[PDB]
């Protein structure tokens, strides 16, 4: 469950990389390949990545990070 | 085609997962004089009879 | 199937806040009956549920009720009002005088009433006046009474200073009805209520007294 | 003269009536206005529309 | 998007029942009492004192 | 019915084609729910003729709005009617009176 | 510390469909709590008896109409979801309304049966208009609750094959309108007690005695859930 979106803003400026990161996000977590971090409540993958960028523990620099791990 | 006329006949299971798909799925109310750009808003639907 | 068996609230969940409040959601519950729910338990808590409070004091260097004592910056309204707020609980005892002698520096709190054993506060903590570092000293006795509901001073030598005593444990009732829904049915109601008290009693326990004295109304006609 | 025909009846003069919550069981403050008024249903069905 | 002005303004009935509620009457039912918060003003509200 | 009207309703209703009305002064000689027969007065008759009225009514058919048209009757077994007297109520009438 | 219990003193009955009780002992204001409940509780959920189904001789459906009655098939539907009747053995009976003759067709010429009894004989279903002309129609009643339109009941169609049935709305509601008072009893040793005054207008199938009860019982019933919360 969410409201708005107003951490993440403050989170990734220019509301448009948040746009982008959380689309990635989630579209690595919704094809079967990878797993989410922050713990799922019942919600979908799209509040779940703007869960993750609002509480802070992914970006558009981690995102590539682990991307270029793999 | 089993899915389509199960939907069709409107089972009483369908409701369920018409419920699980609503949750985090917005829906964008449209006026006919879209004058300016608050004349589109996406809301969260809520299933009513 | 038949015209007597109803919908009844099937999941009920209390979640607390730590205190003393309590939001008690009870659904689903048939087509407009968590209003009748709420609205009769709502009127028994807010108006009829017994218990006990501060009726009147008497202060012995005070006894114009506006009047300034040497030394509490509070004024003799505040100190009937901090009185007021405050949360006691008594036992088969009916009527009980405690009384607040006290002299020093720090504030007066209501740990500093007397003790008794009949008597409990559930905030000792709780603020009744301030004082000064001086050697003024503050003497004065409060009368609790157990009652049923709420009555004004309006309502009701010495010369004594009367309080409006809050004999009712609840502080606040606010039913919510909520459109639930149940398999294909989704006019049922679900009741959301929200409840806090002044400590005495849980916010379970209140409701449970409130139905229990509601069932014991409508014991005659039931068959 | 719609006073005068009111008062024929014992309908109150002035045309408010108290009204009494349907829920909350407790009165309406400041009395309101009731009265049989002709509503037609236009065809703008919804089930047309929707 | 034209003006710094807000656009959730409580608009016609709102507005009038928040108007009738914060207002005053030089004399009505229980004037003049001190009470403990807006918690107590609430619970005489209801009973009707 | 309108319980508050101008006066000026009964004239909608009679003269518009739906309410339909006697077309000659009688008797009502029978009464069902699809027709009516009104006994002409022997004053009102012609020499020639032994003239009684049929009126066929109109039951639930289609109006080009999609709306059913639909004319009762609107009075009883062997009561009189006179001239221009409306006797099926048609769509959205009351004895005569238009109630939208 | 406790409060008086209210009990019933009188069951004053101005007519057959409208009644007056008295709860009486009322203790402080719950006269608005006990008479709000039961009124809600009154206007919602009571057995009621209305008719659901018709089958008429030569009908097809429920928009024609009928040689020799001057009343529609939709007419007749509709004067008969009004008929008030009182079952007692049974929750579903069939009726059989005969007539063959001028005149008004009175709920009283319905076939007698010992258990169903006509609460108003006089109600007016239709009008026969010629000598030779007849109506023979079998009514079919049940006891249901609330309001069940008749779309809605009709969903897995529960084998309704025949087409010369015809589904009337059901309306089991007794109870037309209920409304309370609230006055000062006047009894010795206490200081102000409440009394409650609940007129009600039925439709003259449930006594006023058993509707009230059954108000109180399902009231009391469902509030079980309250009287232990017990957390989740």
């Amino acid at each position: 469950a969410r409201v708005t979106v107003q951490d993440a803003v403050e989170k990734i400026g220019n509301r448009f990389d948040l746009v982008l990161v959380a689309a990635r996000r989630a579209r690595q977590m919704q094809v079967g390949g990878k797993d989410p971090l922050v713990p799922e409540e019942n919600d979908k993958t799209t509040v779940i990545a703007l869960r993750e960028i609002e509480e802070g523990l992914i970006n558009n620099q981690i995102l590539d990070v682990r991307e270029r791990q793999e | 085609k089993a899915a389509k006329k199960m939907v069709e006949r409107e089972e009483a299971v369908v409701w369920d997962i018409l419920d699980e798909v609503i949750r985090e799925h917005p829906v964008l109310l449209n006026r006919a004089p879209t004058l300016h750009r608050l004349g589109i808003q996406a809301f969260e639907p809520v299933l009513i009879e | 199937g038949s015209v007597t068996e109803f919908l009844k609230p099937r999941l009920v969940d209390i979640e607390q806040v730590s205190s003393t409040h309590a939001k008690v959601t009870l659904e689903p519950l048939e087509r407009g009956f968590g209003h009748t729910l709420g609205n009769a338990l709502r009127r028994i808590l807010l108006s009829s549920m017994p218990g006990c409070a501060v009726t009147e004091v008497e202060i012995d260097g005070v006894l114009h009720e506006y009047s300034t004592k040497e030394g509490v910056q509070e004024d003799i309204l505040e100190i009937l009002l901090n009185l007021k707020g405050l949360a006691v609980r008594v036992q088969g005892k009916d009527e009980v005088i405690l009384t607040l002698n006290k002299s020093g520096i720090g504030p007066v709190t209501a740990a500093d009433i007397t003790h008794d054993g009949d008597v409990e506060i559930v905030k000792p903590q709780h603020v009744i006046c301030h004082l000064t570092d001086e050697n003024a000293s503050i003497s004065m006795r409060i009368k609790v009474q157990r009652g049923r509901g709420y009555v004004p001073a309006s309502t009701r030598p010495i010369g004594r200073l009367l309080v409006d005593a809050c004999y009712s444990p609840v502080e606040r009732i606010a039913y919510n009805v909520e459109a639930a829904r149940v398999e294909q049915r989704t006019d049922l109601d679900k009741l959301v209520i929200e409840m806090e008290t002044n400590g005495t009693i849980d916010p379970e326990e209140a409701i449970r007294r409130a139905a229990t004295i509601l069932a014991e109304q409508l014991e005659a006609f039931v068959d | 003269e719609i006073k005068e025909l009111l008062k024929l009846g014992d309908l109150p003069t002035s045309g408010q009536i108290r009204l009494y919550d349907g829920r909350t069981g407790e009165q309406f403050e400041r009395p309101v206005t009731v009265g049989y008024m002709y509503m037609l249903k236009l065809n703008h069905l919804v089930d047309d529309k929707m | 998007p034209a003006n710094g002005e807000p656009i959730i303004v409580p608009s016609q009935d709102v507005v009038l029942g928040l108007y009738y509620m914060t207002r005053d009457c030089v004399n009505a039912k229980g004037e003049g009492m001190v009470l403990t918060g807006p918690k107590e003003a609430e619970r005489l509200y209801r009973s009707g004192l | 019915k309108p319980l508050v009207g101008t006066g000026m309703e009964r004239a909608v209703a009679v003269d518009s084609g739906v309410t339909a009305v006697a077309k000659r002064g009688g008797v009502v000689q029978y009464v069902d729910a699809s027709r009516i027969v009104i006994k002409v007065n022997e004053d009102e008759m012609y020499p020639g003729e032994a003239g009684i009225d049929i009126y066929n009514l109109t039951k639930y058919t289609r109006s080009n709005q999609n709306t059913c048209i639909n004319q009762m009757p609107c009075v009883s077994l062997g009561e009189p009617v006179e001239r221009g007297d409306v006797l099926a109520d048609g769509p959205s009438t009351d004895l005569g009176e238009l109630a939208l």
